[PDB]
RNA sequence: GGUGAAAUUCUUGGAUUUAUUGAAGACUAACUACUGCGAAAGCAUUUGCCAAGGACGUUUUCAUUAAUCAAGAACGAAAGUUAGGGGAUCGAAGAUGAUCAGAUACCGUCGUAGUCUUAACCAUAAACUAUGCCGACUAGGGAUCGGGUGGUGUUUUUUUAAUGACCCACUCGGCACCUUACGAGAAAUCAAAGUCUUUGGGUUCUGGGGGGAGUAUGGUCGCAAGGCUGAAACUUAAAGGAAUUG
């Protein structure tokens, strides 16, 4: 598997490492933690800009370092780097996921599997697809093992879901967002919602994914970063 | 089904053309009889992948 | 040329197709509460030291 | 003669039922008809839990785990000392090991 | 030998005796 | 107190990449596979392979900077066998047994909701 | 990269791998069940529109309008045909590497038709429950799906009502399941394949030893491939079903 290079150029040293720079990313205002860590960029010669060769960076963080509690030990976090200055460079929320082992955990059978997501845009024209997964629960008693919904519940179920998303989106513009989803509001607020509809375990509502973004301004990234 | 003052492709014993019918791109006039500047012949099969 | 001294704590089985190849698990002199399965050609016992040219591998128990 | 009264497969009132692809050899085979095995492991080993401990920051992090859905077809899991082959009266037995 | 193939063997030599009396009628 | 990275390795049959890179994960740093450390062109695969692949990622990692990695677990995925290669597991043993400091352990193997089509044929792959 | 192992193949022109995007077409994972719907073929993301349907409930209406059906008609997997669109993936053919005594195969890499869709054909399948439809009766038991009834039954709202979701009992209809053999069967097995020498509820279709043979021929349908209908000469003493012991 070494030995066995037919050839190696079709036609016919330095260390990289000597090169390179360290910087510091930064999160954002609503996060307890702010040292994400470091990145790895070459020296900005003449004609390379290396902030430019920064600025489209994307880093995924794990919400228990942020907020330094395993109570949100999934909650993926991916912040998106939006401006660069003087080794400090700073992101702005890119978008919220699930761990796999998480999501693939509570996907269970004999229970019913409901999934809703939104196409709603926020107050600061940020355009935001969230997605909302629950699970049918055995009520306190039962003696039946299934406990499946009957499709027209589900219906409902996703019907007054959608309704909550898209609610407490409008009127939020990124950062309330951003802090409604760290205290599991929404989770809370769904289920008193569909509760009188069917029991509905497990709503840890799912993912978050940005769509397109408003003009960059400036000045309201470093609103965050005070 | 010319003869050879005709066309390129005029004269012989038999219809025929003689040589490729694939023109390039650099001829002139009186030449670009035929396929001009092809990039390809035959049957076209499965998709184009344009 | 660093090599490991450990020592065997219980044998398991013989293994390969022959069954001439024993399967037991030792445990290291230095450094102790740390133990490795091996496989050993020769007939073992407890309480055996085996050298190990390289003692980072967990080797296949049959199970 | 009828070897078995379902004749391979749990399928009574379906017509149809869109098969699933064998995880070991690509064969076709109807889902309902299929071996299904649901395999649930930690994520490293019983051994490896031993030296990822005091080598990781977050102490007692979480061991998560991997989850997968392996489907079998009739061939695979015999050869795969799996569900292999039983007597006349051990057939009828339905309840899991 | 196979149902199977016995039927395509038929077929194929139906093909040519449909055929053959064609170059007459 | 600790620089981190990503630890990327990807568990498969016949092969197993162990690369370290930001946590970003642009830029890339001790980039080295299973196959690299065994001349078998069948042991690529192996557990051992994997083993003395994981150590070079590490090495050069101290000679980087950084101290301690996350790591992302990955299988074949798509349409393939989605189960992790055998020599991936034992790369991310030798991971941490060389010095450097695990955190965030996550499999990622893509896994498709109903994707296109396996090969194989309808018969499967007879052999 | 792939394999039991390799080789064809791709790589310093940066292959593989990492990250950010973009396009295309296909599919609808996990949830997924001895569960549901449909005449069968068949049908699994969300929402909107259109028409349909079974069961249940009913002190509504009509009143025998019914059951099964030659002829005839609608629908009818996959593959295939015609013409457009599309053409990612897989992949009859073909090209290649390998295995082999050979290997025009199984394994590997490519890869055309096809796969997807629109308009029209084809009319087949182990299209199977290898079990035609309607009707009545005959043993027990639990579970489940849909509807309904009852219970000061449990929990959530507004401690509190009604609903919703559960629990208990009954019931009508459905997908099946467990035990036994009154009975049936050559047996395997069967709550129907039972109520069949104590032989008759109504009705449709098909078979009469094994080959030749679903072949020839003549018709008829199809663009074609082919479909439906369908012999004879000849030949033979056994083929065949279920279980038994090796
Ligand atoms: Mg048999
Ligand atoms: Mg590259
Ligand atoms: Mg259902
Ligand atoms: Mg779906
Ligand atoms: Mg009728
Ligand atoms: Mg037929
Ligand atoms: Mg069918
Ligand atoms: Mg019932
Ligand atoms: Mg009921
Ligand atoms: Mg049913
Ligand atoms: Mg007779
Ligand atoms: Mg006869
Ligand atoms: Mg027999």
């Amino acid at each position: 598997a070494v030995g066995k290079n037919k050839r190696l150029s079709k036609g016919k040293v330095v260390d990289p490492f000597t090169r390179k720079e360290w910087f510091d990313i930064k999160a954002p205002s609503t996060f307890e933690n702010r040292n994400v860590g470091k990145t790895l960029v070459n020296k900005s010669t003449g004609l390379k800009s290396a902030s430019d060769a920064l600025k489209g960076r994307v880093v995924e963080v794990c919400l228990a370092d942020l907020q330094g509690s395993e109570d949100h030990s999934f909650r993926k976090i991916k912040l998106r780097v939006d401006e660069v200055q003087g080794k400090n460079l700073l992101t702005n929320f890119h978008g919220m996921d699930f761990t796999t082992d998480k999501l693939r955990s509570m996907v269970r059978k004999w229970q019913t599997l409901i999934e809703a997501n939104v196409t709603v845009k926020t107050s600061d024209d940020y355009v935001l697809r969230i997605f909302a997964i629950a699970f049918t629960r055995k009520q306190a008693n039962q003696v039946k093992r299934h406990s499946y919904a009957q499709s027209s519940h589900i219906r409902a179920i996703r019907k007054v879901i959608s309704e909550i998303l898209t609610k407490e989106v409008q009127g939020s513009t990124l950062a309330q967002l951003t802090s409604k989803l760290i205290p599991e509001v929404i989770n809370k607020e769904i289920e008193n919602a569909t509760k009188d509809i069917f029991p509905l375990q497990n709503i840890h509502v799912r993912k978050v994914k940005l769509l397109k973004q408003p003009k960059f301004d400036v000045g309201a990234l470093m609103a965050l970063h005070g | 089904a010319m003869n050879p003052v005709d066309h390129p492709h005029g004269g012989g014993n038999h219809q025929h053309i003689g040589k490729a019918s694939t023109i390039s791109r650099g001829a002139v006039s009186g030449q670009k009889a035929g396929l001009i500047a092809a990039r390809r012949t035959g049957l076209l099969r499965g998709s184009q992948k344009t | 040329t660093p090599v490991t001294l450990a020592k065997v704590i219980k044998v398991l089985g013989r293994t390969g197709s022959r069954g001439g190849v024993t399967q037991v698990r030792v445990e290291f002199l230095e450094d102790t509460s740390r133990t490795i399965v091996r496989n050993v050609k020769g007939p073992v016992r407890e309480n055996d030291i085996l050298v190990l040219m390289e003692s980072e591998r967990e080797a296949r128990r049959l199970r | 003669p009828k070897k078995r009264a379902s004749n391979g497969r749990n399928k009574k009132g379906r017509g149809h039922v869109k098969p699933v692809r064998c995880v070991n050899c690509s064969k076709s085979i109807p889902k309902d008809k299929a071996i299904k095995r649901m395999a649930i492991r930690n994520i490293v080993e019983a051994a490896a839990v031993r030296d990822l401990s005091e080598a990781s920051v977050y102490p007692e992090y979480a061991l998560p785990k991997t989850y997968n859905k392996l489907h079998y077809c009739v061939s695979c899991a015999i050869h795969a000392r799996i569900v292999r082959v039983r007597s006349r009266e051990d057939r009828k037995n339905r309840a899991p090991p | 030998m196979r149902a199977k193939w016995r039927k395509k063997r038929t077929r194929r030599l139906k093909r040519k005796r449909r055929k053959v009396r064609a170059r007459s009628k | 107190s600790q620089v981190f990275g990503v630890a990327r390795i990807y568990a498969s049959f016949n092969d197993t990449f162990v690369h370290v890179t930001d946590l970003s994960g642009k830029e890339t740093i001790a980039r080295v596979t299973g196959g690299m450390k065994v001349k078998a062109d069948r042991d690529e695969s192996s557990p051992y392979a994997a083993m003395l692949a994981a150590q070079d990622v590490a090495a050069k990692c101290k000679e980087v900077g950084i101290t301690a990695v996350h790591v992302k677990i990955r299988a074949t995925g798509g349409t393939r066998t989605k189960t992790p290669g055998p020599g991936g597991q034992a790369a991310l043993r030798a991971l941490a047994r060389s010095g450097l400091r695990i955190g965030r352990i996550e499999d990622v193997t893509p896994v498709p909701s109903d994707s296109t089509r396996k090969k194989g044929g309808r018969r499967g792959r007879r052999l």
